[PDB]
């Protein structure tokens, strides 16, 4: 039936992908050995979407692991769920990308990608009906950005009408885990603004603030961040993977959420979020989840939606809910928050309600916003890039890899056009 | 003899269809396996096989398997013929283009042929029933296309449809106006009559009048099912006055370009209030003519009544009925268009509106269902056109439709037709 291919970019892509498949394996009750222990038919009903049926009935998740630094993939195989993935779908060469977008994209990753595409074609040929592709990666990483970019390019060229989206880590506004990031971000964003259907911006600082504040934590790690992200992913794919009212296909979401082809960028969000023991003072109702979802503090992207206007909003729900509470809350919210929404698009909300809640919760929901604070992200990125590029810092590496300066110029031009287009509608 | 083929397109149509058919099963004493352990007016809506197995006459169509798979795994899987359940591999994505053109074209032929054989089995065919959401891509496009095809093929066969009218305040999608206007364009050019219902009004009604907690689509569909069942019940049982759908066409359509009868149903009350509430025909009619009890959010007092069709069930004597109608005639808060001497027609049915086990509606020995036209619906069309005018002025989301095979001229033409409809209501309102 309807199927989605998940391509995990190197490093953070593979890690987040690991947690992603862990969550999905928990969702459908799939043992890490590939065995189905699930207690319901809805588990295996349409499960063919993310999984394939083996001869022994063991379920192989449909995914492709791509990294130039196998150490991560080695750690993945060393993981408990590493046995789910057949050794065939592991595709890696051995070199560092050195966080060089050009080196990864043009040279060493290009000697790889063909095999990845072969595997993609295999999976695609094994698809009854292909909805599209999804790419978990990171902006600022050489492999993630370069290889992810090359991959979405080739994949789109191979599958133009198919859905293509990516969950991409975006550079942090204050600190940075690497230098040269603005270059990779700019180039990747250029190729991403032209190539994909949609992309989800997520900054670690936002998740740090959220997890530290909302969930009241002490010493967790990236796993929890990836867990959250994968929870969001599971949410949208849950709307896809289970019955309910106003069931939302991915392209339907893409249709409702994107008025203008070139502005597809979104802000993911999730509810409910409560710390241990503080949950007892909270009640589970649609108003609560909506209050959490529309809270600027719960935005997983670094931004302040208070500055901007919503072009489109999609709130997906999970569990048993009354359509009324949703309707009333959306109406009241849109009513009192007026001027936070674009005036020439009446009814900016897209509602989808799944009857199947996530494990452990009576109800859950996720928030996909569209706003110009993304333009603000593009502003800071453009600024940093301009600062670094003006003095031609680190440029000799990319130039050494055969990357022409005109491409940087073009990328910046397109980014400026993009943010300008964000400012155009406001 | 007199038979009708039901049609359910989209989640709305299918679920409403489910409610409708379970209600039918309850009314005819049939059980999910297609058995019933005088009523041949059920043979009207049900065919039969050598084993005495009674199966419904309907066609379920969803471009995505989704709900229909729930139906296939549902209790009534033993009821419906496996061929009557038709599923594609993906939806219209709230895009009129797909459903009307890109997807449905590879499906609709099958659907049409199945409807044709289903029509071949009929001793006689009065018409069709099309259930869909208004503004939903699948329902909109596919029912537009299907209505065109059916209109071409079956000619003068009555075409009736129950559409869910988009609510003014609340919406499940941003693109609903486009699909809605394209729908009413291509549908108006074909459909004989269309019953408009707005979920918000149903919410207000059930909440306020039924005095219940915040409900879901279920009992909503049950109410719609009650209305539809009341109509078909006017057809499905021998009362004092029996009514053919052609008569609904005759009475509710003074002009070919205007058919949009608004549904209203009374009494609607809690089981507790039913004890204190005295049910009389006059009071029920008074409740029927109440603007708050209408199934659409349009206010009838902003326009005049053109045609009004009242369908009675259970215990009703035409004496106090005509008396009540006169009592209504005396009231000038309710005004009728000047050139219409009388817009009233009264159906009478002996069988009462049976209640569904686990249902929220109180049991009553009588009930009334109004089908009537007003220009307040033109006001609704106006607000719809306004929303569309905005979103179209900014050319939002158009690239989908365009890339998927729609032309801007179609949108323009549709809008022009809407303007024409507005002026039609305006001129007729004189
Ligand atoms: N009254 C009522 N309306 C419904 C119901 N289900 C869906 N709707 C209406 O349908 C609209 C949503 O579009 P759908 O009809 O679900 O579209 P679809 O059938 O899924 O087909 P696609 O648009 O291609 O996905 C909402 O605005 C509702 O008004 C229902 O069970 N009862
Ligand atoms: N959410 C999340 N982000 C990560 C994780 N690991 C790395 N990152 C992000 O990725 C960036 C580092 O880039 P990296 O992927 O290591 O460069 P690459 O080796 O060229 O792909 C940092 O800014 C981090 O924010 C992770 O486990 N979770
Ligand atoms: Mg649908």
């Amino acid at each position: 039936m309807r199927e989605i291919v998940h391509i995990q970019a190197g490093q953070c892509g593979n890690q987040i992908g690991a947690k992603f498949w862990e969550v999905i394996s928990d969702e459908h009750g799939i043992d890490p050995s590939g065995n189905y222990v699930g207690d319901s038919d809805l588990q295996l009903e349409r499960i063919s979407v993310y999984y394939n049926e083996a001869s022994s009935h063991k379920y192989v998740p449909r995914a492709i692991l791509v990294d130039l630094e196998p150490g991560t993939m080695d750690s993945v195989r060393s993981g408990a769920f590493g046995h789910l993935f057949r050794p065939d779908n592991f595709i890696f060469g051995q070199s560092g990308a050195g966080n060089n977008w050009a080196k990864g994209h043009y040279t060493e990753g290009a000697e790889l990608v063909d095999s990845v595409l072969d595997v993609v074609r295999k999976e695609c040929e094994n698809c009854d009906c292909l909805q599209g592709f999804q790419l978990t990666h990171s902006l600022g990483g050489g492999t993630g950005s370069g290889m992810g970019t090359l991959l979405i390019s080739k994949v789109r060229e191979e599958y133009p009408d198919r859905i293509m989206n990516t969950f991409s880590v975006v550079p942090s506004p204050k600190v940075s885990d690497t230098v040269v990031e603005p270059y990779n971000a700019t180039l990747s964003i250029h190729q991403l603004v032209e190539n994909t259907d949609e992309t989800y911006c997520i900054d670690n600082e936002a998740l740090y603030d959220i997890c530290f504040r909302t969930l009241k934590l002490a010493t967790p790690t990236y796993g929890d961040l990836n867990h959250l992200v994968s929870a969001t992913m599971s949410g949208v794919t849950t709307s896809l993977r289970f019955p309910g009212q106003l069931n939302a296909d991915l392209r339907k979401l893409a249709v409702n959420m994107v008025p203008f082809p070139r502005l597809h960028f979104f802000m993911p969000g999730f509810a409910p979020l409560t710390a241990r023991g503080s949950q007892q003072y909270r009640a589970l109702t649609v108003p609560e989840l909506t209050q959490q979802m529309f809270d600027a503090k719960n935005m997983m992207a670094a931004c302040d939606p208070r500055h901007g206007r919503y072009l489109t909003v999609a709130t997906v729900f999970r569990g048993r809910m009354s359509m009324k509470e949703v309707d009333e809350q959306m109406l009241a919210i849109q009513s009192k928050n007026s001027s936070y929404f674009v005036e020439w698009i009446p009814n900016n909300v897209k509602v989808a309600v799944c009857d199947i809640p996530p494990r452990g919760l009576k109800m859950s929901s996720t928030f996909i916003g569209n706003s110009t604070a993304i333009q603000e992200l593009f502003k800071r990125i453009s600024e940093q890039f301009t600062a670094m590029f003006r003095r031609k810092a680190f440029l000799h590496w990319y130039t050494g890899e055969g990357m022409d300066e005109m491409e940087f110029t073009e990328a910046e031009s397109n980014m400026n056009h993009l943010v300008s287009e964000y400012q155009q509608y406001q | 003899m007199r038979e009708c083929i039901s049609i359910h397109v989209g989640q709305a149509g299918v679920q409403i269809g489910n409610a409708c058919w379970e209600l039918y099963c309850l009314e005819h004493g049939i059980q999910p396996d297609g058995q019933m352990p005088g009523d041949d007016s059920f043979n009207t809506f049900f065919s039969e096989t050598g084993a005495g197995k009674h199966v419904p006459r309907a066609v379920f169509v969803d471009l995505e398997p989704t709900v229909i798979d729930e139906v296939r795994t549902g209790t009534y899987r033993q009821l419906f013929h496996p061929e009557q359940l038709i599923t594609g591999k993906e939806d219209a994505a709230n895009n009129y283009a797909r459903g009307h053109y890109t997807i449905g074209k590879e499906i609709i032929d099958l659907v049409l042929d199945r409807i044709r054989k289903l029509a071949d089995q009929c001793t006689g065919l009065q018409g069709f029933l099309v259930f869909h959401s208004f503004g939903g891509g699948t329902g909109s496009g596919f029912t537009s296309l299907l209505m065109e095809r059916l209109s071409v093929d079956y000619g003068k066969k009555s075409k009736l449809e129950f559409s869910i009218y988009p609510a003014p305040q609340v919406s499940t999608a941003v693109v609903e106006p486009y699909n809605s206007i394209l729908t009413t364009h291509t549908t108006l050019e074909h459909s004989d009559c269309a019953f408009m219902v707005d979920n918000e009004a149903i919410y207000d009604i059930c909440r306020r009048n039924l005095d219940i907690e915040r409900p879901t689509y279920t009992n909503l569909n049950r109410l719609i099912s009650q209305i539809v069942s009341s109509i078909t019940a006017s057809l499905r049982f021998d009362g004092a006055l029996n009514v053919d759908l052609t008569e609904f066409q005759t009475n509710l359509v003074p002009y070919p370009r205007i058919h949009f009868p608004l549904a209203t149903y009374a009494p609607v009350i809690s089981a507790e209030k039913a004890y204190h509430e005295q049910l009389s025909v006059a009071e029920i009619t008074n409740a029927c003519f109440e603007p708050a009890n209408q199934m659409v959010k349009c206010d009838p007092r902003h326009g005049k009544y053109m045609a009004c069709c009242l369908l009675y069930r259970g215990d009703v004597v035409p004496k106090d009925v005509n008396a009540a109608i006169a009592t209504i005639k005396t009231k000038r808060s309710i005004q009728f268009v000047d050139w219409c001497p009388t817009g009233f027609k009264v159906g009478i049915n002996y069988q009462p509106p049976t209640v569904v086990p686990g249902g929220d509606l109180a049991k009553v020995q009588r009930a009334v269902c109004m089908l009537s036209n007003t220009t307040a619906i033109a006001e609704a069309w106006a607000r719809l056109d306004h929303k569309f005018d905005l979103m179209y002025a900014k050319r939002a989301f158009v690239h989908w439709y365009v890339g998927e095979g729609m032309e801007e001229g179609e949108f323009s033409e549709a809008r022009e037709d809407m303007a024409a409809l507005e002026k039609d209501y305006e001129e007729v309102g004189v």
